[PDB]
C-alpha cells in the first residue's frame, strides 16, 4: 500500500470459462464492454479487511524421479547385512540391506515388490541398488 | 498302462484357488482406500 | 511374501502319504 | 500418407524397476496397429495432441531436431543437435519459412527472457531407426528414445522395442502445435503417430526388461 506507488496489483474480475488448476490468463480483451481486469484498492489504508496479503504457495511435486530438493538432514555412513531403519531421499523404511546383482536400467531409482511395497533402493551417493529384504 | 494316458482340474482348482486367493490378498496391499498413500511408510 | 503370509507345513510329509498309500497297497493285495 | 504394421510404441512407464512380472499400466501409449503418418518430404507442421511417437531413418544423419508451441511462435521449445550434443530452448520466437535447412543454430531463433535451457550427450547423433516418443504433462516434457538398428529402407519396420526415458525439461508449456526439422532433392523417412490414454499389460522378465505387451482395449483377446 507504500504512497511510493506500491499498489499497482489488479486481479481479473470476469473470465469466459473456470481457470484449471496452476493454469494462467494474462489476456485483456474486452468482456455491454467491459475491461476484464479490476484493481485492489490498496491505498495506506483499504476498507478494513482488505489490506493486501502477500501469498506464495509452495508445491512439492513428488515425482520419484531424482529428488532435488532436500531437508537439512546429513547423511548416514551405509551398513550391509544388518536389519537397520533407513531413511533414503525420504523413503522411510526398515530391512536389512544388501548390494544386489538385480541392476537396474540406469535411469531407474526404487524397486518395487507385488505389493506396493520397494524391495530396492538405489543408495543416492554410492550409487549401489540396495536389496531391502524384509 | 491307460492310467498314463489319462480329472486332475478338479483337483488343479484347489491349488489354483489358494494361490488366486493369496494373490489378491498381497495387490489389495497396493490399494489406496481413499487414503493418500498405499504404503503406510508414506503417510 | 514377507507381507505377514506364511504357509505352513503339513504334518504328514509326502513320505510319509506314501507309506501310508503303499501299507494300503500291500494289505489291498 | 498412413501405415500400420506396427506393435512399437511401448515405453518404460514407471521410474521404478519390476522383475519377472506382469503388471498393468494406465499412460499415453501408441495404440497397437494404429496409423502412423508417413511423409519422408518441407518441414510440415502437424498437431501434438496428447503426445506423438516419432521415428526416422536416412542415409548419413538428416534429421536436426524437432520445434514444439502453444502457437506456431508464446513459449515454443526447440530442441536441436550438434555433432556431439542436443541443445535445448524454451524461448518464443516468430514462427514464416520455419525451418534450418540453407535459406549451428539460425531460422530467427533470436532469445530475450525464456531460454531455460537444457544441453547434454544422450541425443540422436552418428550411431538406423531412430524412435522417439515425446509427452508433454503440466509441468513436464519427459522424452523417450531407442535407436534400433534396421536394415529396411523408409518402409516402416515390424516388430518390438521399447523406449528408455532420455530427458525431463520442466518447459511448463502446454504444447499444441508440433514440426521437425531436417537440414540440406534430398530425402529421408519419418513418421508421426498421436499417443491415447490406453491401459497396456507389461512383461517384464527377471532382468526387469519390458519384454512383450498386450494393448488391452485392441480386440477381445
Ligand atoms: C521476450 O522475448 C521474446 C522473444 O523470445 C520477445 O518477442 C518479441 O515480441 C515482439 C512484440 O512484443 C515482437 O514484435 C517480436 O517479433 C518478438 N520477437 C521474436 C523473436 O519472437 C518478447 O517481446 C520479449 N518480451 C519481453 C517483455 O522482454
Ligand atoms: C540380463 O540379460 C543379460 C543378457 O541376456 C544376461 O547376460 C547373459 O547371461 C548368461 C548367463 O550368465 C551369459 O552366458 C551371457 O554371456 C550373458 N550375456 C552378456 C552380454 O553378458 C543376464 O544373465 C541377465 N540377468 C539376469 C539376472 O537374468
Ligand atoms: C494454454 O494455451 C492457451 C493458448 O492456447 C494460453 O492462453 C494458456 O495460458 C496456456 N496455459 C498455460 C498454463 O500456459
Ligand atoms: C558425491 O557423490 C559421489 C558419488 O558420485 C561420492 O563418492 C562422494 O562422496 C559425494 N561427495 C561427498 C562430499 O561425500
Ligand atoms: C488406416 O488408414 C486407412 C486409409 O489409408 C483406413 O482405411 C484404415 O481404416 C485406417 N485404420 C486402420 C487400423 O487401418
Ligand atoms: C552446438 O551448437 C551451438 C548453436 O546451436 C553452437 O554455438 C556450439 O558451438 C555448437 N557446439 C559445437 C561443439 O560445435
Amino acid at each position: 500500500s507504500k504512497v511510493g506507488g506500491n499498489y499497482n496489483y489488479r486481479y481479473r474480475l470476469f473470465r469466459k470459462s473456470n481457470l484449471k488448476p496452476f493454469e494462467r490468463d494474462i489476456s485483456t480483451e474486452i468482456y455491454n464492454c467491459y475491461f476484464p481486469l479490476q484493481s485492489y484498492g490498496f491505498q495506506p489504508t483499504n476498507g478494513v479487511g482488505y489490506q493486501p496479503y502477500r501469498v506464495v504457495v509452495l508445491s512439492f511435486e513428488l515425482l520419484h524421479a531424482p529428488a532435488t530438493v532436500c531437508g537439512p538432514k546429513k547423511s548416514t555412513n551405509l551398513v550391509k547385512n544388518k536389519c537397520v531403519n533407513f531413511n533414503f531421499n525420504g523413503l522411510t523404511g526398515t530391512g536389512v540391506l544388501t548390494e544386489s546383482n538385480k541392476k537396474f536400467l540406469p535411469f531407474q531409482q526404487f524397486g518395487r515388490d507385488i505389493a506396493d511395497t520397494t524391495d530396492a533402493v538405489r543408495d543416492p551417493q554410492t550409487l549401489e541398488i540396495l536389496d531391502i529384504t524384509p | 498302462g491307460k492310467i498314463q494316458d489319462s480329472a486332475l482340474g478338479k483337483l488343479q482348482n484347489v491349488v489354483n484357488q489358494n494361490a488366486q486367493a493369496l494373490n489378491t490378498l498381497v495387490k489389495q496391499l497396493s490399494s489406496n482406500f481413499g487414503a493418500i498413500s498405499s504404503v503406510l511408510n508414506d503417510i | 511374501k514377507f507381507n505377514g503370509l506364511t504357509v505352513l507345513p503339513p504334518l504328514l510329509t509326502d513320505e510319509m502319504i506314501a507309506q501310508y498309500t503303499s501299507a494300503l497297497l500291500a494289505g489291498t493285495i | 500418407a498412413y501405415t500400420n504394421s506396427f506393435t512399437r510404441g511401448v515405453y518404460y512407464p514407471d521410474k521404478v524397476f519390476r522383475s519377472s512380472v506382469l503388471h498393468s499400466t494406465q499412460d499415453l501409449f501408441l495404440p497397437f496397429f494404429s496409423n502412423v503418418t508417413w511423409f519422408h518430404a518441407d518441414n510440415p507442421v502437424l498437431p501434438f495432441n496428447d503426445g506423438v511417437y516419432f521415428a526416422s531413418t536416412e542415409k548419413s544423419n538428416i534429421i536436426r531436431g524437432w520445434i514444439f508451441g502453444t502457437t506456431l511462435d508464446t513459449q515454443s521449445l526447440l530442441i536441436v543437435n550438434n555433432a556431439t550434443n542436443v541443445v535445448i530452448k524454451v524461448c518464443e520466437f516468430q514462427f514464416n519459412d520455419p525451418f534450418l535447412d540453407v535459406y549451428e543454430s539460425g531460422v530467427y531463433s533470436s532469445a530475450n527472457n525464456c531460454t531455460f535451457e537444457y544441453v547434454s550427450q544422450p541425443f540422436l547423433m552418428d550411431l538406423n531407426l531412430r524412435e522417439f516418443v515425446f509427452k508433454n504433462i503440466d509441468g513436464y516434457f519427459k522424452i523417450y528414445s531407442k535407436h534400433t538398428p534396421i536394415n529396411l529402407v523408409r518402409d516402416l519396420p515390424q516388430g518390438f522395442s521399447v523406449l528408455e526415458p532420455l530427458v525431463d525439461l520442466p518447459i511448463g508449456i502446454n504444447i499444441t502445435r508440433f514440426q521437425t526439422l531436417l537440414a540440406l532433392a534430398g530425402a529421408a523417412a519419418y513418421y508421426v503417430g498421436y499417443l491415447q490414454p490406453r491401459t497396456f499389460l507389461l512383461k517384464y522378465n527377471e532382468n526387469g526388461t519390458i519384454t512383450d505387451a498386450v494393448d488391452c482395449a485392441l480386440d477381445p483377446l
